[PDB]
């Protein structure tokens, strides 16, 4: 009824939209360093 | 509220199936309605969920686009449509209701589940069952009791309800389930315990009732006279 | 970043006609446009939203269909009650609204003729030190009216301000008047004052010219 | 799938049983919570816990759960007769873009006075020979669901065709009864002198011989 | 079932602070998106500022500075404070509530006038008709909006055309009023136009007669 709407609204991904309205795939890299020993670190070079 | 599904459905390997998961005592409101299957000897899988304010369904990457799930706000019921039936998909299909919350987890939990729909696939068609009498021999009745009954053979749509004397017997009656065979046929058993003094004054009959085939066969049994 | 231009500004249509107001945006927007109807002296109200659906209280005569760039508000039956301005608004990701210009719909009227009525300043205004002379326009249609004044057979620019009254509810008659402000020292320097008009209803322009102290 | 669960677990009336549900780091090792579902044999599953600390309405206080690192633990205070059900852990999967369920575990708390099996053989009647088929039944009753191996012999060579095993059905006195069917033909029915059904249970073998003629 | 009212409008100096008050009857002040749409007189609407259900607000490019929004949950009212004002800020605005990407509710408006002038009495000068005919009086150098006019104390209501106020370069409005009168009744009936308004409390009754010269 009135004053009762779903909090989720759909995105309009039309191909005719502008550059700023284009669908961009965004990946977030979150880094957290605690006192625990590290398991993933920098890579190793393979020079000639 | 409660979720009510349809009855058991039998289809063909390569047919189309559809059911309805109706809601009683209230509509779907704004919560998501999902479908989760379970199989004997296997775990539970997930296919998607339906939002009842927008009609947008998010599928799963394990399954292709051969299944569709839809719902209507006028009836507040959820429908599904699966094509390309296979003998693997012999599992029951349930409709579930999600309940979200706020927190660091944000994992969807299924608070309400549907009653259940039975889906089975068999290439065999519908045929007429045959019932044949069974009677002990002279060596079997060593004591004062005899064990006899009726067996049902070549029935395609599931074992049927077996009643002794149209439900007049309730003591000593046992029901046996079917079993998969080489050709997919099913066979059951039914053995009861009766005193030997009632074999000469009271006869035993088996009443079989088969809803899908619209048949009802009445047959009598008697102990053998040669032995 | 985004600018709004509307092709129609002043259109005239009958009862059985489609106004066909078009809305154009600089950048393509997909079905996120809403229309309004603001009467003069009355607070605005929404007509449609998302350019596809219709408000419950709004009558279903209004309709629109626009995918990405071209939008419209074609009306099947035009009513005398919904004679107001129209705007199409599009928001941004930070809820930045963008309202544009107003398109007004007016009832069709006879062309008639721009009757010119000169009015010299009175003798009471001589003591005040400011001289104002006006010429009146009445029963003219449409709004395409030239108000340029001719003083001493010379062009005058940047000295007159136009005043347009609202359309009356009786017969929708337009009235025009322009006021010129000048000092009393410059009033005695000029001898001939007149204003000329141009319209579709006149084969030739009509100019009324008077002189200082002419009885 | 990506979720690993123990196959089966035994319980006792009064002790504590801990069930561990572990999965991949994308679904279990991440910040997603776990959800437990109890699936009774014949009833639709229902939510047990949600959010790893809360309990919905109707859930008894004996059921509790906790999360420790990349594993989920389920603690139940005591075991009842209605606890014989399959439990599953459900969590959101980032890679599969959908909710996934665990492999499931079996919690069986039961005990019956198992005794020596009793076997009865019913040769087919004369009217069954006119149906162009022969069906040999081996009725067995008053036994245990374990060790239900069925063997058939014709006094010269074992039979490896048409043999099958049916699951037993619970009786009204905490007993299970089953049987076995053997499809044959009337053409070879009169060739063999005798038929027998062999049932082996806990090392106790009972042999019965039926004479068609 | 919505109703929005506004208060605080009026005449104020450019170098001052003004606080508005927008009240909602059936709407809360911390659960919806609100927009302050301001429309210039004679022009279309224009966006100024937006506030969310939480503690966040946004402004346009031209009004990014000198703007503060602070809602009040105690009396269910919306407050907008303008610490600095310009000459272009005079317009009519309507407080409202709405959803994402569009708003449907709307409210009334309060007129605000900002200038360096003050209250000034209206000067009425007659307009002598030339020898149908047109007659009237011109209102010059008056402030502020609005001013009402009447012919024969409201007896004459046919052919009355009251032009709207126009802002001059000197900061004072001008108004013109004319009526249609036949030439046969010029020497029979006397027409007097009354010009008065509340902020100055001046009542001048001046007649118009087509006599004398220049």
């Amino acid at each position: 009824g009135f004053n009762c709407y779903f909090p989720l609204q759909s995105y309009g991904f039309q191909p005719t939209n502008g550059v700023g309205y284009q669908p961009y795939r965004v990946v977030v890299l979150s880094f957290e360093l605690l006192h625990a020993p590290a398991t993933v670190c920098g890579p190793k070079k393979s020079t000639n | 509220v409660q979720l009510v599904e349809s009855g058991a459905e039998v289809k063909k390997p390569g047919s189309s199936v559809k059911v309805s998961c109706k809601a009683s005592g209230g509509t779907f409101s704004s919560y998501a309605i999902s479908w989760v299957r379970q199989a004997p000897g296997q775990g539970l899988e997930w296919m998607g969920g339906i939002i009842p304010i927008l009609g947008i369904a998010n599928y799963a990457q394990k399954f292709q686009g051969r299944v569709t799930i839809t719902a209507d706000k006028s009836t507040s019921t959820a429908y599904m449509e699966l094509s390309s039936l296979r003998s693997e998909d012999t599992a029951v299909y349930y409709c579930a209701r999600e309940n979200g919350y706020s927190g660091y987890g944000a994992a969807a939990n299924f608070d309400l589940w549907g009653r259940g729909t039975l889906v089975t696939v068999s290439s065999a068609s519908t045929k007429g069952p045959s019932v044949f009498p069974l009677a002990p021999s002279s060596k079997s009745t060593s004591g004062g009791t005899a064990a006899l009954g009726c067996l049902v053979k070549d029935y395609f749509p599931e074992p049927v309800t077996v009643s002794w004397n149209s439900g007049a017997l309730t003591s000593g009656v046992h029901t046996f389930p079917a079993v998969l065979q080489s050709s997919g046929l099913y066979s059951l058993s039914s053995v009861v315990t009766v005193p030997s003094s009632s074999l000469g004054t009271q006869t035993y009959i088996c009443n079989v009732n088969h809803k899908p085939s619209n048949t009802k066969v009445d047959k009598k049994v008697e102990p053998k006279s040669c032995d | 970043d985004i600018q709004m231009t509307q092709s129609p500004s002043s259109v005239s249509a009958s009862v059985g006609d489609r106004v066909t107001i078009t809305c154009r945006a600089s950048q393509g927007i997909g079905s996120w446009l809403a229309w309004y109807q603001q009467k003069p002296g009355k607070a605005p109200q929404l007509l449609i939203y998302a350019a596809s659906t219709l408000q419950s209280g709004v009558p279903p005569r209004f309709s629109g269909s626009g995918s990405g760039t071209d939008f419209t508000l074609t009306i099947t039956s035009l009513q005398p009650e919904d004679f107001a301005s129209y705007y199409c608004q599009q928001a941004n990701s930070v809820l930045a609204l963008t309202f544009g210009g107003g398109t007004k719909v007016e009832i069709k009227r006879t062309v008639a003729a721009p009757s010119v009525f000169i009015f010299p300043p009175s003798d009471e205004q001589l003591k005040s030190g400011t001289a104002s002379v006006v010429c009146l326009l009445n029963n003219f249609y449409p709004r395409e009216a030239k108000v340029q004044w001719k003083v001493d057979n010379a062009l005058q620019s940047g000295n007159s301000q136009e005043s347009v009254t609202e359309q009356d509810s009786k017969d929708s008659t337009y009235s025009l008047s322009s006021t010129l402000t000048l000092s009393k020292a410059d009033y005695e320097k000029h001898k001939v004052y007149a204003c000329e008009v141009t319209h579709q209803g006149l084969s030739s322009p009509v100019t009324k010219s008077f002189n200082r102290g002419e009885c | 799938s990506v979720l690993t669960q123990p196959p089966s677990v035994s319980g006792a009336p009064g002790q504590r049983v801990t069930i561990s549900c572990t999965g991949s780091s994308s679904n279990i090792g991440a910040g997603y919570d776990v959800h437990w579902y109890q699936q009774l044999p014949g009833t639709a599953p229902k939510l047990l816990i949600y959010g790893n600390s809360n309990r919905p309405s109707g859930v008894p206080d004996r059921f509790s759960g906790s999360k420790s690192g990349t594993s989920a633990s389920l603690a139940i205070t005591g075991l009842q007769a209605e606890d014989e059900a399959d439990y599953y852990c459900q969590s959101y999967d980032s890679s599969l873009s959908g909710s996934v369920f665990g492999g499931g575990t079996k919690l069986t708390v039961l005990g019956q006075p198992k005794a020596a099996p009793s076997v009865t053989l019913f040769p087919p009647s004369s009217e069954e020979l006119q149906a162009n088929k022969a069906t040999l039944v081996c009725l067995i009753s008053d036994f245990y669901p374990g060790a239900v191996t069925v063997a058939w012999k014709a006094d010269s060579s074992p039979v490896k065709a048409g043999v099958e095993t049916t699951t037993p059905s619970k009786q009204s006195n905490n007993k299970y009864a089953a049987s076995s069917y053997l499809s044959l033909t009337p053409e070879q029915w009169k060739s063999h002198r005798s038929y027998s059904c062999q049932v082996t249970h806990e090392g106790s073998t009972v042999e019965k011989t039926v004479a068609p003629t």
